[PDB]
């Protein structure tokens, strides 16, 4: 009944001894640490910035980084060493203001140490020292993105208003891995007023460096070639009398089937990102958000009409379910009337006999009319189980913000009430068969291994750890015959203009879509195109190229992965000498 | 009768000593040094209108306090001042009372005198006592008081440890209830009250931890030889200025007074004099422990200041007022 308080009294001593062991570390030990010089000067606590993390692409060049901004601020209005000043800020005069004013924002590292002789430590001439984020080799923004400053709802979260959150889509991504610690420092000041010895009482974390698997050289194309396109979509408008709609509308993106990294992804109309990083509150940013446009969303990841890309996969859930074989008979006729209505043909005259490989080739719209009234009603939920096993209804593991991709079923139109004519429809990609381009971009890579399913992502290592890529098998029995029929078009269907005399032997598919608004001959202009069919020795590449409402995918679309491929073999153009 | 324990009372006047001797550079506002002053006249002459009383008229009204002490409470939630974001308080002008102290010095009398009996220690031996101690507590987390909740939690921890000991059944039921309370309580909880909790973990945070963070720097500015409040930081003022053999000054005077308090615990044969010396002698010592350790960086801040040396305008008179509760029942641990 006793000893219980013989240990509260051995508790209590052996506690106010860590707390006088804990004084003596401060008094003792960090003494040197809060030295005051002998005199009575007071000690101030300021926190450090944290420095951001550098976003670079792969081979090192530099996407992302921050450094400082040098400003000349004075005030008072003293003229000091201005014979000098005057011919080197080429100003000739000093514009006498109240307020403190900034004079040649931006000081290169040239002028800097030559001001810095001039600034004769005065009172009225001092350098600012700001940070702001740089982008040395802007990315388009809808993939690279901005950077703002913390929100008034963020600043609850922890969040100090010189830190810089990022909504963008890539670097909201990183934003846990590019963050650094704020660390906290103090410094002695004298009674004069000025810095003697500074003490880290928090080391400030320099964040982390993100590795992309983007290529710098295939980026410039990327964005380059959906320019070209603009030029083929007013071109393609011009024929049916709409507007020149000098927009472009629409996103590529261009990945590895083999690793599964992404080599280039770009938007349009992208913006750059050192737009709203560097300035304060730059005017044209804030235009670019009340924009009647998509200027700021990735297209790469939106859903959209695939068209006649998705007839790829239709064929993939026809071979694997027992459908056809290889080697069936279907004629490509100009019509086909499915029993209510004829369904049309992309042509008009008879094509003859044709294959599941002359059926991808020519891209006939009357082979999957005959194969699909075979059993129209089983074969739209069996459709959808080989489409999202292919990845055209999950996420495809990007870390930018990515959109839900919709595949229709009939547990799908019960919950949205079906009707059989609309498999023929969903079977070209009509029937609200929603894809993203990365989505796209995806299924062709599956086709191309061969099986091998794998997972796109924009970082190639965090920091120095190598992100290792995860990978998926598909049961396929037949890939070969998708294989050929892909460069079947390319050898003699659509791409055979553009991509025959090509050096590499490319493989794809040419895709429209009927765009649900009017119908009205401005579909969206889509193609897919994987690397070399042969064993030649190029390193494999998969493109996709969308634009919306862009219409002829063969004229539009084709063209712009022919850059893009040529950017990445190293196709040469008119350059004899 | 002059039987009492004068080196209790030399060491409590050696600390209010001190404590006078460093208000003088700590706020050094005339103004509060009149109202400290008059509050250890009568901090002292309360202690000496406590020792004309028996102890037995003391613990009889055990269940009295502590049920007056209840209604205080519940009435301080309607009817008193909100100083720091919290109502604590009674102030009708020249009063200043808090009801807090009443429940502390009420609990341990009616948790001793219920104790005495018979803890089954099976199941229901920590019935009783959280049947007492939730009613206080509850009307203390309702201002809300954490420092002031855990410094009861404390005490009634300390009662239990002296009479009822389930070291076995104690232990395992802390590490259950301090693994399921925190998974019940993060994932309901805000993100202005996530980061608020994690910052009271690592202070390092400035826009409300820099005088705290100060607080570290500003001790280990003298040697062998702003800050937020003078009230919750009088050790910082006065570990700054003395430097570090100084520190092991106060540091030794507290820890002589958590001792003789424990000693004349023990001197008490009557098991409610162990449990009410022992209760008292936690609280007094917690505070201790725990405000000396946020002023130093190694205890999350709670709000309380330091006893017997803190600016208090009730708080001195409240703890003479305990210590002469303290130096009642020892001269009376005797007789019947
Ligand atoms: C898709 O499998 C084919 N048809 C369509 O995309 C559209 N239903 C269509 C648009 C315009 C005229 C007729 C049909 C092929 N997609 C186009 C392409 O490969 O670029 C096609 C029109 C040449 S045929």
């Amino acid at each position: 009944g006793t000893g219980r308080i013989h240990a509260l009294a051995l508790f209590f001593a052996l506690a106010l001894f860590l707390l006088g062991l804990r004084a003596w570390q401060l008094q003792v030990l960090e003494y040197e640490r809060y030295a005051l010089r002998s005199q009575g000067n007071y000690l101030k606590t300021e926190d450090i910035p944290a420095p951001r993390g550098k976003i670079l692409d792969r081979k090192g060049r530099v996407l992302a980084q921050d450094r400082l901004v040098v400003d000349l601020v004075y005030t008072g209005g003293e003229v000091a060493f201005k014979e000098r000043l005057l011919p080197l800020l080429g100003l000739e005069d000093l514009p006498q203001v109240t307020e403190p004013t900034v004079l040649k924002a931006g000081v290169p590292e040239a002028l800097r140490p030559t001001l810095e002789e001039l600034t004769a430590g005065q009172k009225n001439l001092y350098l600012r020292e700001r940070i702001e984020r740089y982008y040395p080799n802007p990315i388009s923004g809808p993939v690279m993105g901005y950077v703002l400053r913390a929100n008034a709802a963020q600043v609850k979260q922890g969040y100090s208003p010189e830190e810089e959150v990022g909504q963008a889509g890539l670097e909201a991504a990183l934003e846990p891995y590019l963050r650094g610690k704020r660390g906290v420092r103090a410094v002695e000041v004298n009674v004069r007023g000025e810095r003697l010895r500074e003490t880290v009482l928090e080391e400030p974390t320099p964040g982390q460096d993100v590795v992309l698997t983007l290529d710098l050289a295939l980026q410039r194309a990327a964005e380059k070639a959906l320019e070209e396109a603009l030029a083929d979509i007013n071109a393609g408008r011009r024929l049916n009398g709409l507007p020149e709609e000098k927009q472009v509308k629409g996103a590529i993106v261009a990945l590895d089937p083999t690793t599964g990294e992404v080599l280039a992804m770009a938007s349009a109309p992208s913006f750059d990102p050192n737009l709203f990083a560097k300035r304060p509150v730059p005017e044209e940013a804030k235009a670019l958000l009340e924009d009647k446009n998509l200027p700021l969303l990735n297209r790469a990841v939106q859903p959209y009409t695939p068209g006649s890309t998705f007839k790829l996969a239709t064929s993939y859930a026809l071979l694997e379910e027992g459908y056809v074989t290889p080697a069936t008979t279907y004629r490509c006729s100009p019509y086909i009337v499915f029993g209510g209505q004829v369904r049309r043909n992309w042509a008009s005259r008879d094509m003859g006999p044709m294959t599941v490989r002359e059926a991808i080739a020519w891209s006939c719209n009357t082979w999957y009319y005959q194969a699909v009234a075979q059993d129209p009603l089983g074969f739209v939920d069996r459709l959808a189980r080989r489409a999202r096993l292919l990845g055209l209804g999950e996420a495809t593991g990007l870390e930018v913000a990515e959109k839900t991709g919709l595949l229709p079923t009939r547990a799908w139109k019960r919950e949205a009430p079906w009707y059989p004519g609309e498999t023929l429809s969903v079977a070209i990609g009509q029937g609200a068969v929603l894809a993203t381009p990365a989505q796209i971009a995806r299924m062709l890579a599956t086709i191309a291994t061969g099986g091998n399913k794998p997972a796109l992502h924009l970082v190639k290592a965090i920091g120095g750890v190598p992100v290792q890529p995860r990978w998926e098998k598909v049961p396929g029995r037949y890939w070969k015959v998708l294989q050929e029929g892909l460069r079947k078009t390319v050898s003699e269907g659509t791409a055979r203009f553009v991509l025959g005399e090509f050096p590499v032997p490319t493989g794809g598919k040419t895709g429209t879509a009927e765009t649900p608004g009017k119908r009205r001959g401005l579909e969206h202009a889509w193609y897919m195109g994987y690397g070399p069919t042969d064993g030649s020795p190029y390193p494999p590449l998969v493109v996709v190229a969308f634009f919306e409402n862009g219409g002829e995918g063969s004229r539009v679309a084709l063209p712009a992965v022919r850059k893009v491929m040529a950017a990445y073999w190293g196709i040469k153009g008119s350059l004899e000498v | 009768w002059l039987a009492y324990d004068w080196g209790l009372v030399f060491l409590v006047a050696a600390i209010v000593a001190l404590g006078f001797v460093n208000l003088g550079s700590a706020a050094p506002d005339p103004v509060l040094l009149y109202r400290q002053s008059v509050a250890l006249g009568l901090g002292l002459l309360l202690a000496f209108l406590l020792q004309f009383l028996s102890r037995r008229r003391l613990f009889g009204l055990a269940y009295p306090l502590y049920g007056a002490s209840l209604l205080l409470l519940a009435l301080v939630l309607v009817v008193g001042r909100e100083i720091n974001g919290a109502r604590a308080w009674f102030v009708l002008g020249p009063l200043q009372f808090q009801p807090l102290e009443l429940a502390k010095l009420g609990l341990l009398l009616a948790l001793a005198k219920a104790l005495e009996g018979r803890p089954i220690a099976r199941v229901w031996d920590y019935a009783l006592p959280a049947l007492l101690t939730l009613p206080v507590v509850g009307l203390l987390l309702l201002q809300p008081d954490l420092g002031g909740a855990l410094v009861v939690l404390f005490g009634v921890f300390v009662v239990v440890f002296v009479r009822g000991l389930p070291w076995r059944h104690l232990l395992v039921g802390l590490f259950a209830l301090a693994l399921l309370v925190p998974t019940a309580v993060w994932p309901n909880l805000k993100p202005y009250q996530r980061e608020r909790v994690l910052i009271v973990l690592d202070p390092y945070r400035d826009p409300l931890g820099q005088g705290f963070q100060v607080i570290q720097s500003t001790i280990a500015i003298g040697s062998g030889g702003i800050p937020f409040r003078h009230t919750a930081f009088v050790f910082s003022v006065w570990a700054e200025e003395w430097g570090f053999v100084g520190v092991v000054g106060l540091l030794g005077l507290y820890g002589l007074l958590l001792a003789r308090l424990f000693a004349l615990a023990l001197a008490c044969p009557r098991l409610s004099d162990r449990l009410f010396l022992s209760g008292f002698a936690g609280m007094l010592g917690f505070q201790v422990v725990v405000n000396l350790g946020v002023a130093l960086g190694v205890m999350p801040v709670t709000g309380l200041t330091l006893p017997l040396f803190s600016y208090g305008g009730s708080s001195l008179i409240a703890t003479l007022a305990g210590l002469g509760l303290v130096l009642l029942v020892h001269r009376d641990r005797y007789q019947d």
